[PDB]
């Protein structure tokens, strides 16, 4: 019934990992500047970047028996796809 | 025609409110199967489709959005009638549990209920409530009315009996019920017998129950009912082997009507669906309706009212004048507007206005049967419909059909076009001719003619050493901790696991049944607990029995499983056949057969069926996967690590068997340790378990797990005769042959358990595992215990050949397992010539089957017809339409067919059955039982075929006397002898050797002779002038 514990978790470091890393994931094209100073995206820091995204992601779909925990899996998931693509 | 759409409702509404809805119960929302009279009796069946009307006309209001709240009115209505079937179940809630664990006609449901109260009504021995469609079609509406919005089920705990509920009708393949019209057949003897009724509406309710949130859209995860597809897979087996016949007595019902057509629609295929809706048009149309099934006696003239049972003669009078049910039309309407075909709405239609009787406000009334008056019997029998039928129902009298008149409200509504068909079928049980991408429904996304199914084909190895080993040949596999993340379970696991699934301590409901999983099944993709798990087939079980272990057999086994996914397999994803590879598979001359297996798998097809070969990784990115929710909601997280698959890190026998079972003395012991053989040993440990207890202590330690160390060493070498005493010795009975044997007699085959010349039991009626474990050990043989393993050992064979081959056991209507194991027993005497022979027990179970399979064939090539009339006799293979020549002849001789003392006579034998009957089919066998020689049986059985020829061609003659066809046997018999006497004198007399080695066809042929003789006693007749043909001289 209630969201197993595991997910429950998954949520504070589905914030680490959005406070930290996500929220600077270009919306247009998936990349990720290394810092505000440096507002590039290196190949080799992206795909090690989305890592936490993509370990986080296969997580929550561990657990996805329910809309939001399929929706945030999808997200995190996807997230990876973009980067990726725009990689 | 200028009428609002709200007068044209009020319309119905006024006949809805006063012909069903008024006399809907107010305490349990039933409704009384007897309007006027006081009774209490709410039928399950007849209160479903009342609650469908109400729910209709509630479709048809919901557009008008000034319903006035009639809306609210009769879509609760429908909810009030649902949950008080809901609540007569849950009251009956530990019969839930044991028609789960064992289902039976004194286990089961109740039917009947009363309508005031909900309690039970009537027993087991006054009502047959075994009924199977009703269950059913409670599940089937129930996902019907909250699909359209309808909220019946109002907590888990319900959700935990419908659960409950889909389980009971899981395992209804193989239970016998007493049909809807709670007589199980035209005989009345109270016997039930398996209906394509109620199998087709458990499949219906199996299809749209599956995956289904029983909330609605106020639903999450903890409501989804789960429905194995492999007892649904078998329950449509048996409704497309059962099909076009309702069942083994009825060839036609119009009960169909309600499964083929709404509200079920359990028919995929539109070839059989157009042959089982002719025979329902053909042979029970009427003019003042459909006759439930032919001889249907059922509240007719000709029926004692006191009597609750049929005599075995009294359906011979019930020809003709069966009672005719207006209701068909009505369901013939619905189907009309489903299907598109708007001449069948309006022909059904124009049907219906006579048969239609109005109250005292005009409101119709649909007369549940009309029947022909005592006074107009046999008038009718002459001529049938032509003689007027008076109705049981009229309206104005207080009797009203609510099941009459609530599909009467349905198929208005649909006619009219105020309710759409796609309405009172949200979820679609009528799919169009656009049959794709429907779950367990038959359509994939290649549709319903295409069926190039591609297999997901994990390789997996028990060990790295087997890991690398096959390696280095070529082939690719991942051993379990390989696939680390993933777990590869058994399919007990799995069980296991679904034991949690459905119980609610509350109702003192178990859970899913313990029952295997199989290859469907194990094809799908479960994630328990946060593991992904995927279970490799049930085939590579090396507990349940010991054929797996031939490694001939699990390639076939594995070939078949791949065969059986690829036509059985209908679900989005792509199924996963996890193929495991043992030690014992590669050790020895095992290989070579493995490796071509294997290398046909990596190139990608294997008995014609597409499979992939991948990494598990890859084969499991993607699809659906089964999420088991039930085993973390009732917050069971710290449940036991289910015990995923572990990585692994020559003479004959000197000892015969009467020389020392004969030897008084116990000194066998010392034997025992003399002899050195595995089956000296296979057997003397036997013995001790029989002649010093069940669990004396050994050298190696109890006797009991002794046998046990044995049976699994003994295959390990693959020394056959240990291993088959190993089995036989334990009692070991694998899971399949219960379910082979409901597969062997759903296709009209009796199966008789038991040796040669001993006690056999027919096994008339599908049975649980449980009593047919009982036939195979213990009343069955007890002359050799290995009889049983042997006789188990057939019983998977010819569940292979009958799927695979099924054209090949064509006129064995009695598979006999004794005298199967017979032929091949004295086929090895035949290949064995003047040498001692090969034991069926030597054999590897490779062997058998192939020996099997020679014995089996069409026609064998080349041998002496002398030894094929051996091999086509002890078999008892009859000619294709050999049982129906036996009408042609049994109604051409007055006085019957006599054979070696068992006479079949003309009557009651003709007035009885109909001639594409299965009781005629088995009448013959048992006339022709008597006859010891199976080549013998089969001179005869080719006598039966020829006067059969000549009965056909020829019109004009027809015999006098009994025809006894021994006589005819040995009258073509003796011409034989002053024939070939004339020709080379042979001095053996009495002898059938000359005979029988002779073909049929040829310059002097046995059916020559049979002809001859045929035509002799023929033509002691008077003849008959035809006037198809008539005489020119």
């Amino acid at each position: 019934r209630s969201r197993s514990n595991s997910g429950v978790r998954l949520d504070g470091y589905a914030r680490l990992v959005q406070q930290t890393i996500l929220c600077h994931q270009n919306p247009v094209t998936g990349l990720l500047p290394a810092s505000y100073d440096q507002k590039d995206a290196w190949v080799r820091d992206n795909v090690y970047s989305i890592l936490a995204v993509w370990g986080l992601g296969l997580a929550y779909r561990k657990n996805a028996d329910r809309d939001e925990d399929k929706a945030k899996a999808y997200e995190l998931e996807q997230s990876v796809v973009k980067l990726m693509r725009g990689l | 025609d200028n009428e609002t759409l709200w007068d044209k409702l009020d319309h119905y509404y006024r006949i809805v409110k006063s012909t069903l809805l008024l006399y809907q119960s107010p305490t349990t929302g039933l409704f009384p199967t007897k309007t006027c009279g006081g009774d209490q009796k709410a039928k399950i069946q007849d209160s479903l489709y009342c609650a469908a009307g109400a729910w209709a006309l509630a479709l048809a209001y919901r557009r008008i959005d000034d319903d006035k709240g009639r809306t609210h009115e009769l879509e609760h209505s429908a909810i009030k009638c649902m949950r008080g079937i809901l609540y007569c179940y849950m009251r009956q809630a530990d019969k839930v549990q044991q028609f789960k664990q064992d289902p039976r006609p004194t286990t089961c449901l109740h039917s009947v209920f009363n309508v005031h109260t909900g309690d039970e009504l009537l027993s087991y021995e006054e009502y047959g409530h075994l009924q199977i469609n009703a269950v059913s079609l409670y599940l089937l509406y129930l996902v019907e009315m909250i699909s359209s919005g309808l909220q019946i089920i109002y907590n888990t705990d319900e959700v935990s009996f419908i659960q409950n509920l889909v389980f009971c009708v899981e395992r209804v393949y193989r239970v016998p019920d007493f049909g809807v019209w709670e007589r199980g057949s035209k005989y009345n003897n109270g016997s039930t017998e398996l209906h394509s009724s109620s199998v087709g509406l458990a499949k219906a309710a199996l299809e749209a129950i599956n995956g289904f949130n029983l909330f609605g859209n106020q639903g999450c995860s903890w409501s989804v009912i789960f429905v194995d597809l492999d007892a649904h897979n078998r329950n449509r087996q048996t409704l497309c082997s059962l099909l076009p016949r309702e069942s083994r007595s009825h060839n036609t019902d119009a009960a169909l009507l309600p499964c083929i057509s709404y509200p079920a629609f359990a028919l995929d295929d539109e070839v059989l669906f157009s042959q089982t809706l002719d025979k329902v048009v053909r042979k029970l149309k009427g003019k003042y309706g459909f006759k439930r099934f032919l001889r249907d006696g059922y509240r007719t003239s000709l029926e004692d009212p006191n009597r609750c049972y049929y005599k075995p003669a009294e359906i011979k009078l019930f020809d003709g004048i069966e009672c005719e049910f207006p209701i068909f039309f009505l369901y013939m309407m619905i189907d009309g507007v489903f299907r598109g075909n708007p001449k069948q709405v309006q022909e059904y239609q124009d049907l219906l206005t006579p048969v239609l009787h109005h109250t005292t406000e005009g409101y119709p009334v649909v007369p549940k049967y009309y029947y022909v008056p005592a006074d107009f019997v046999e008038y009718e029998k002459n001529n049938p419909g032509s003689q007027k039928r008076f109705p049981s129902n009229c309206g104005r009298d207080g009797k009203l059909f609510l099941w009459g008149q609530a599909l009467y409200i349905i198929a208005k509504l649909l006619a009219d076009e105020l309710i759409s068909p796609k309405d009172i079928d949200p979820v679609q049980r009528y799919v169009p001719l656009k049959d794709q991408r429907n779950v367990s429904m038959r359509f994939s996304n290649q549709g319903p003619l295409e069926n190039d199914l591609v297999v997901h084909v994990a390789l997996i190895a028990e060990s790295q050493r087997l890991q690398v080993f096959l390696n280095t040949y070529g082939i690719q596999t991942q051993t379990p901790q390989q696939v680390e993340p993933i777990q590869i379970w058994p399919q007990q696991e799995l069980v296991k696991a679904y034991l949690q699934l459905g119980i609610n301590e509350k109702l003192g409901l178990s859970g899913r049944p313990d029952r295997p999983i199989g290859c469907l099944g194990t094809s799908k993709i479960y994630r328990i607990l946060g593991k992904t798990v995927v279970c490799y087939p049930i085939i590579f079980d090396l507990s349940d029995f010991y054929m797996s272990q031939d490694v001939f057999l699990l390639i076939d086994d594995i070939k078949n499983a791949l065969q059986f996914i690829k036509q059985y397999w209908k679900m989005h994803g792509r199924p996963l056949f996890l193929v495991l590879i043992r030690e014992d598979n590669i050790r020895g001359s095992r290989f070579n057969p493995i490796l071509d297996m294997l290398a046909a798998l990596k190139k990608g097809i294997i008995g014609g069926v597409k499979v992939h070969v991948d990494r598990l990784q890859t084969l499991i990115s993607g699809a659906v996967v089964e999420q088991l929710d039930f085993l973390r909601i009732s917050d069971t997280e710290e449940l036991p690590e289910f015990k995923s698959f572990e990585e692994l890190e020559g003479q004959q026998p000197d000892v015969n068997i009467s020389e020392w079972k004969d030897k008084p003395t116990h000194e066998i012991l010392q034997k025992l340790n003399d002899c050195s053989c595995l089956a000296s040993q296979a057997i003397l440990l036997g013995i001790l378990l029989k002649r010093e207890g069940p669990n004396f202590i050994t050298k190696e330690g109890t006797v009991s797990d002794h046998i046990e160390r044995v049976y699994r060493r003994a295959g390990s070498q693959k020394l056959w005769l240990a291993v088959r005493y190993g089995a036989a010795f334990t009692q070991k009975f694998s899971s399949s042959i219960a379910p082979h044997i409901t597969t062997f007699l759903v296709h009209g085959k009796q199966v008789t358990l038991g040796a040669f010349g001993h006690e056999e039991e027919v096994i008339s009626n599908p049975l649980s595992p449980r009593v047919i474990q009982n036939i195979i050990y213990y009343k069955c043989n007890t002359h050799d215990e290995r009889e049983a393993v042997i006789q188990q050992e057939l019983v998977i064979h010819i569940g292979w050949i009958i799927s695979n081959n099924p054209e090949l056991f064509s006129g064995m209507l009695k598979i006999r397992i004794g005298w199967i194991i017979h032929a091949m027993e004295y086929e090895l005497q035949i290949r064995g010539g003047d040498k001692p022979a090969l034991d069926l027990y030597q054999l590897s179970p490779s062997e058998v089957k192939q020996l099997l399979l020679d014995i089996l064939q069409p026609q064998q090539n080349g041998r002496c017809w002398l030894n094929r009339r051996q091999i086509d006799g002890s078999l008892n293979r009859t000619p294709t339409g050999f049982y129906d020549r036996v009408w042609q002849i049994l109604e051409r001789t007055p006085n019957g067919i006599i054979v070696a003392g068992k006479h079949l006579p003309q009557q009651p034998t003709l007035s009885d059955m109909t001639m594409y009957e299965m009781n005629f089919s088995l009448l013959v066998e048992d006339t022709l039982g008597n006859i010891d020689q199976p080549q013998y049986r089969q001179i005869v059985v080719e006598l039966l075929m020829v006067v059969s020829i000549v009965l056909e061609r020829n019109p004009e003659l027809e015999f006098q006397d009994k025809v006894d066809l021994d006589r005819l046997v040995k009258e073509a018999f003796n011409e034989f002898q002053k024939d070939q006497s004339r020709l080379k004198e042979i001095e053996k007399q009495d002898d059938m050797t000359s005979f029988y080695n002779t073909p049929p066809l040829g310059k002097r042929g046995t059916c020559s002779y049979l002809t001859k003789a045929v035509m002799n006693l023929l033509l002691e007749g008077e003849v008959k002038p035809n006037n198809d043909d008539p005489c020119l001289i």
